[PDB]
């Protein structure tokens, strides 16, 4: 998985080389941001539930047709609502992982790769989740550097779906 | 069966020993199958090979090959066979082959697979004959089974641009996909030249009176800002 | 490729000297302002798609040439190529914003490129207008006083505008 | 100019200026500030008139910017808009002069021989000046763009 | 030139990618060590002369045959002494560069590449320079983390010549 | 461009080969279906206008939020509504091209390639156009084999967008 | 590559139109005559070797320059390269006879070729004489009233002689 | 690709004749002296590194430009590139000394020296001085009356100084 650490060891390994002072400086810089990263990671875990329910609700309010169309894909059933909260839950989970790891490696591994084929075969628009993530980016409640750590990744997923 | 004619030979960078003990940078990442990479690093190899042949522009979803990926990830082929079956794939033929004037497709093959510029014009001549008779298949068979390609990439490595940047100097050589882009200078000439290109000239307008003349101080301004 | 540092040390070694005290002190000032630099590059990357597509909307809206059938945005495929070229030039401007020196932007992207958009019949003047549509947007997101403490960033915003002006000057 | 035309007129008649011509000079020198306002506005709005008039020209007339056209290419289009800039400048000269003499002698005397020697369709040039007339009439008042617009109309009558 | 910065740019360039948060963490870590790096860099420039002279003198005291061997390659002339101090001057120069840049990139570019072929074609001995660098490593007079920044690179050149 | 003809010539070119009996059989088969293909091609061109307007109308009736959503990407403008009929006109155009040529080559060249990146970067839902093509497929008015020649390609575009 | 059809569609799309009924009617006529075209291409392919070698015999018989030493037919390798080049040009004339339009013949073979037989010191005028030795033989086999029902094929032989004249005009 | 023999055979066949008795007799004389040629190539190979390094000492001693910073011998890596390029040109002179004809020297090393150097900002005239430092030493070791009994080899030293002068004439 792409961490800063595995990235630096991978590069120095590909150059057939010991870890010089450069890569050790990089790992240092991972450690001296990691505290803000974990403060951001604990508050997201600390109120993950309400972020999900509020996110799905915001998606419903912006797109009123989703709760009204008589189709399997749309959240007009008792199933698409649960599955709607399921998917939003997945994204919030991955963001918390990337805040712990320190790069976008977990989201790029477990989530980003192959997502076009899912959203193409199951007729799901890119925006729905965009709207969800915009609500989470507006209402995570972090402050300062922890908020930069969260908004980086939450913006990043929006850059993926757009 | 009429072998390839004897051609000349030039002197480029790829035939010297830049010892470079302990590589600075610029050494294209060894994206292979030898290091037993997991799912991600496999995806990075797959993307790096795609960029290499197709390049960034032709790496779109329609162009992408699922099946040779699924075979490669599972060990059913070598990377060399992946690069080969890549070029034989027809989406590469509709774009980069049907456009290119036969001597020019020889550039992008000897140059996108071997990572070196052509030695002289005669090379383009001979290799364009063998792709003109045997078909694209046996030409790519010639380049891949060649002694050179086995000597430096072996069985599982994505081809790279060899010695693009000399030690210390920043400039070096222009990137490869930049160098031979696709369309070509004279390909259009035979058809209608691209119509309706005027508006870019309209959006940018300088009065003739504003234009610098010889001997003004302003012409040298750029030099002053670099010092 | 060369950053801020390697340019100074490359000049100093190319003359074969030590670094004088004056060079070291200015280099200390650059290190002493480097958080702002990181902040800008963070605010570009995390909005990069939006920058690209909004500047594309502006571009094709103001020049309706290109998407009409005989232009270069007309082909659905050519259209995609157009967009991702804008993404490419934005990527290298972000690199040269981090490194401080126009080194990676002047060898890997801009060098050779005006030659290339003359082999394809693509109007490079229109490409420079696209870059002028990205500069505006990128600086307009760079100067967002939001989540970031208050302070002075004109000395850096100006530096940012150098690179976008250099790409526009070099595709034409 | 009007002064030049009157002096040359009674000079070839070898007499001084008549009262009718001196009244004409009075009306001219009292109409001055209005003229200078008009040429001031067309001066400071030149890039809108050249650009927008060039757009309406090339959109109405896709001949000359098509492949095989006189202006096909970046350099050629730039030269085309350069000439529209010339005729805009000359219209402003004709406005401050109060007479088409500045326009005629700088721009119109033997224009067809030149553009026939360049391969340029001069009807495209007249359509370009008509496009700049539409833009410049969009930038002015009623009577104002009547006056200036009629200077443009003189240039169109010289091209056609 | 291999910096931390150009390393990060180079890796994300090879992945066809923007800079994410990982690379920015690396650049952070370069900046948060750079002050001690410059303290180290100023003092070595501040007394480079006496370090050179002391170093060449130590090379002579360890290897007494060098000052006595009749040859082109040995400092028994008035030339090999000045050229001896010339080369020692070069090493110390490159170490001060690497302290400013923040990796071994200047030494790997300007010094390390092809040095075995020089010391093979010119009958030079790796140990000589090893002895010089040992004296410099013993007598630079830095304290604390600046001394670690000096001794890292000074050790690094010894790893190259051995 | 992929025709039947250029497919056969391309294969026999790649084999370094004359046109044998096989490719001549292929071109025969193209000739003996081309009549129905052109009958289908004429009627679609004959009333293309009402097909476009009916199609955009059907998209509006299925998705009423599109005519109501304030944005640049939605047909709530005079302009948004105008563009909509532009793109539906493109789909009908390419189907008429493929009916004339006899393969999906004009649609695969001019239309299909890179379509995901457009619908990802400009937030265009795959379904809108799906609904448009469903109306075209239901209301073209062909009969018999001409209707099969139209519905093959009209189905084909839906297989592309799904 | 483009056939008869894709040229019409390529022009029509490059202007961004539907096909009018007039283009469709003429295109119906072309489809209604396509059998004859396949017949000619059959009669070329099934005799193609014999065409090549008999035109080679004629060529070297009338110009005894090239084989007697110093010329280009002298070396065995060159002699064979000469023969197969004749086979190449015959191959692409057969292709462009099937496709209807001089498209595959004007980008893969003919375009750039005159430049190539000036990099090798080969007389391209002698190549044009070789093509004039293939045109006569090919038309002489095209007009074989054998195994095939009677009809009118002058309007298509006038379409076959164009390509052979175009290759002879384009290597010189 | 053509030794001294294959050039004569190539001329004779290019005219398409038998080898006359005169060519055969001179060729007999060449074979009758070819042991001395092998002896000289042995005396070059077995001292080649020493030749190179001694001519390098001479080069940098006479022109102190190159090593003091700003020149081309100043970089450690560039220093070694200088030496190796001298090794390259000595290698190919050894090749063309064995073959008798400047064929391998005129296609494998000669073609890329002028173009590359002027692209490296290297004084090719100084390269030619390096080769003039190698010619002296190489002939001085070729004329070593040691280990081999005495004979006449000025006739063959002329044949060796041709190649060294050809490289010096061709990097400039
Ligand atoms: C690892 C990451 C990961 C994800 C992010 C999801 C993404 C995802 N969602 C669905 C599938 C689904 N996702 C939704 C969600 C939606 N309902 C709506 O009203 C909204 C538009 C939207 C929530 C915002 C629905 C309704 C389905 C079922 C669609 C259907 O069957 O019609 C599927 C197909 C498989 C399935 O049915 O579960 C996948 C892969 N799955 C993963 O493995
Ligand atoms: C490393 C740097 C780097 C770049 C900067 C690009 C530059 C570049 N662009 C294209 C290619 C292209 N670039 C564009 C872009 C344009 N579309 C328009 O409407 C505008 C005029 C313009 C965007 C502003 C298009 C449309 C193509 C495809 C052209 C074609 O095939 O007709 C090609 C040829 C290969 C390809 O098809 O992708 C190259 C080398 N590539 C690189 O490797
Ligand atoms: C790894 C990622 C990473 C970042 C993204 C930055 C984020 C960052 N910015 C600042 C700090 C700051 N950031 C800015 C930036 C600006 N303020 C303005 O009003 C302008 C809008 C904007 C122009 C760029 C300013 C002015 C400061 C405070 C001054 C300073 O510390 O130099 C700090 C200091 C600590 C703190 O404030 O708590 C940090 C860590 N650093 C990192 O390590
Ligand atoms: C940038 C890095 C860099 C280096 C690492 C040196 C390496 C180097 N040293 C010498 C050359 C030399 N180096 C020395 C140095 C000395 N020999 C002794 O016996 C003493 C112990 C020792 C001084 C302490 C000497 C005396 C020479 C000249 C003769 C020789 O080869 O020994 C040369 C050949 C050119 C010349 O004569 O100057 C080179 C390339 N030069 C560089 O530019
Ligand atoms: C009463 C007299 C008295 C002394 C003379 C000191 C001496 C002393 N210093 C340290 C320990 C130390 N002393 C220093 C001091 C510094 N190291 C640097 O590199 C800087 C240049 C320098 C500050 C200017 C440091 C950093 C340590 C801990 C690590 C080390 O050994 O360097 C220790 C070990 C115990 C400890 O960690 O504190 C002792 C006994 N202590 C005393 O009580
Ligand atoms: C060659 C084939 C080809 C296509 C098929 C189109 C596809 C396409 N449409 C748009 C762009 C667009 N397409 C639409 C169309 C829509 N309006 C709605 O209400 C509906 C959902 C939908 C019609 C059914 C709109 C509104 C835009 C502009 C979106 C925006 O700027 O917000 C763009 C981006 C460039 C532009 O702004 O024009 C592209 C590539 N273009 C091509 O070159
Ligand atoms: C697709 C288009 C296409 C062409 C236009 C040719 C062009 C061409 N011809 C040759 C090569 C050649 N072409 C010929 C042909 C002949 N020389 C003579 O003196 C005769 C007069 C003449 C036969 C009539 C010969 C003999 C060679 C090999 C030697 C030479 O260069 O002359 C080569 C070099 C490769 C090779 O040896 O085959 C090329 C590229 N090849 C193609 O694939
Ligand atoms: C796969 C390969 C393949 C072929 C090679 C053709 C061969 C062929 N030609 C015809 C049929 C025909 N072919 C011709 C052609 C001719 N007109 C003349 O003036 C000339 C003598 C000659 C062209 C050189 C004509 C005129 C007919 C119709 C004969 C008739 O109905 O009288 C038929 C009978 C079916 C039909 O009417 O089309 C067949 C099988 N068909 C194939 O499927
Ligand atoms: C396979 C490699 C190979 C070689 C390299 C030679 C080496 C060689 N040279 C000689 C023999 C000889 N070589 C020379 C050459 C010399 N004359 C001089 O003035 C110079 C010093 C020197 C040329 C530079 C002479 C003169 C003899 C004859 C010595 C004698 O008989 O006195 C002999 C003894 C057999 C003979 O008489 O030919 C051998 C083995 N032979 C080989 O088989
Ligand atoms: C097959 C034949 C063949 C050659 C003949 C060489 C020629 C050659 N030399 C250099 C490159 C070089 N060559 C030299 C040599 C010189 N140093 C000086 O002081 C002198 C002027 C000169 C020795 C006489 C140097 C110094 C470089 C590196 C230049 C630089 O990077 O500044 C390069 C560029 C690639 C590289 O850096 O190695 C090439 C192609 N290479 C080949 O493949
Ligand atoms: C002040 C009075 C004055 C005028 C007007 C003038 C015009 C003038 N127009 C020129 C060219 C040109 N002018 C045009 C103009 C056009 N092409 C079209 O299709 C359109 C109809 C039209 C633009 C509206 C073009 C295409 C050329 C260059 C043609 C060529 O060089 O092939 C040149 C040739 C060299 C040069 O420009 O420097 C002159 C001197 N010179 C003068 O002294």
């Amino acid at each position: 998985m792409k961490t800063p650490i595995t990235e630096a060891i991978a590069s120095a390994d590909s150059q057939g080389r010991f870890l010089s002072n450069a890569e050790l400086q990089s790992i240092t810089g991972r450690y001296q941001r990691a505290s803000a990263s974990l403060e951001a990671a604990k508050q997201l875990t600390g109120n993950a539930s309400r972020l999900i329910t509020g996110a799905a609700q915001a998606v419903y309010t912006k797109f009123p047709f989703v709760t009204q169309m008589p189709g399997p894909t749309y959240a007009s059933n008792a199933i698409g609502k649960a599955k709607c909260a399921r998917d939003i839950g997945y994204y919030l989970r991955m963001t918390t992982y990337c805040l712990v790891v320190g790069a976008t490696g977990p989201m790029d591994e477990y989530l980003v790769a192959g997502l076009e084929e899912i959203n193409r075969s199951f007729e799901l628009s890119p925006s729905w989740y965009i709207a969800a993530l915009e609500n989470i980016k507006n209402d995570h409640g972090l402050s300062g550097q922890a908020a930069n750590e969260a908004n980086t990744y939450l913006d990043y997923a929006i850059n993926v779906l757009s | 069966s009429i072998p390839v004619l004897n051609y000349s030979l030039s002197t480029q960078n790829q035939r010297v020993y830049s010892f470079e003990y302990l590589p600075n940078e610029e050494q294209p990442k060894c994206y292979t199958t030898d290091n037993l990479p997991a799912a991600i690093e496999m995806d990075q190899i797959i993307w790096a090979a795609y960029r290499q042949i197709f390049s960034e522009h032709q790496l779109l979803s329609s162009t992408r090959q699922p099946f040779l990926e699924s075979q490669l990830r599972f060990n059913q082929i070598t990377v060399k066979d992946f690069i080969k079956g890549l070029i034989l794939s027809d989406a590469f033929r509709y774009l980069n082959y049907d456009v290119n004037n036969n001597y020019r497709f020889v550039e992008m093959c000897i140059q996108r697979i071997l990572g070196r510029e052509i030695y002289n014009h005669r090379e383009k001549l001979a290799f364009a004959v063998i792709i003109g008779s045997q078909g694209l298949e046996a030409f790519i068979d010639l380049l891949i089974n060649s002694e050179e390609y086995e000597d430096n990439f072996g069985d599982n490595m994505i081809p790279y641009q060899r010695r693009r940047i000399i030690a210390q100097r920043s400039k070096g050589e222009i990137p490869f996909n930049l160098k031979t882009p696709r369309l070509g200078k004279d390909f259009l000439y035979k058809q209608g030249m691209p119509q309706l290109l005027w508006a870019g000239p309209v959006h940018r307008f300088r009065p003739q009176e504003q234009s610098p003349k010889a001997g003004d101080p302003a012409l040298f301004l750029s030099m002053v800002q670099d010092l | 490729m060369l950053d801020a540092f390697a340019k100074v040390v490359a000049q100093a070694d190319a003359r074969g000297e030590f670094l004088s005290n004056k060079q070291l002190n200015s280099l200390e000032t650059m290190i002493g302002e480097g958080n702002k630099r990181l902040d800008i590059v963070n605010k570009i990357n995390s909005n990069a798609s939006t920058i690209v597509t909004n500047s594309a909307r502006a571009l094709f809206a103001e020049q309706p040439q290109l998407i009409q059938p005989g232009g270069n945005a007309y082909t659905s495929r050519r259209m995609a190529a157009c967009l991702r070229d804008m993404e490419i030039v934005l990527r290298y401007v972000s690199y040269a914003m981090t490194a401080g020196d126009s080194s990676v932007l002047d060898d890997r992207c801009l060098n050779g490129l005006r030659e290339t958009y003359q082999a394809l019949g693509t109007p490079g003047t229109s490409v420079a207008v696209a870059i002028q549509k990205m500069k505006e947007a990128s600086i307009a997101l760079a100067n967002d006083l939001n989540g970031v403490p208050l302070g002075d960033c004109s000395s850096l915003n100006s530096e940012l505008a150098v690179y976008f002006d250099r790409a526009a000057a070099a595709v034409v | 100019s009007i002064v030049t035309k009157s002096i040359v007129n009674a000079d070839a008649e070898a007499r001084y200026l008549s009262p009718g011509e001196l009244e004409r000079i009075k009306s001219f020198v009292l109409s001055g500030q209005r003229r200078l306002r008009i040429a001031q506005t067309l001066t400071e709005n030149r890039e809108m008139i050249v650009k927008k008039g060039g757009q309406q020209l090339f959109q109405k007339r896709t001949d000359v910017v098509s492949p095989g056209g006189n202006a096909y290419g970046e350099e050629m289009t730039a030269t085309c808009l350069r000439d529209l800039d010339y005729y805009l400048r000359l219209v402003t000269y004709g406005i401050v002069a109060g007479d088409v003499t500045p326009i005629e002698e700088i721009g119109l005397v033997g224009v067809k021989e030149m553009y026939n020697s360049l391969g340029t369709p001069i009807s495209g040039v007249s359509e370009g000046v008509r496009c700049m007339k539409d833009v410049a009439c969009s930038l002015l008042s009623g009577e104002d763009s009547a006056e200036a617009g009629f200077y443009f109309d003189y240039t169109l009558g010289a091209m056609q």
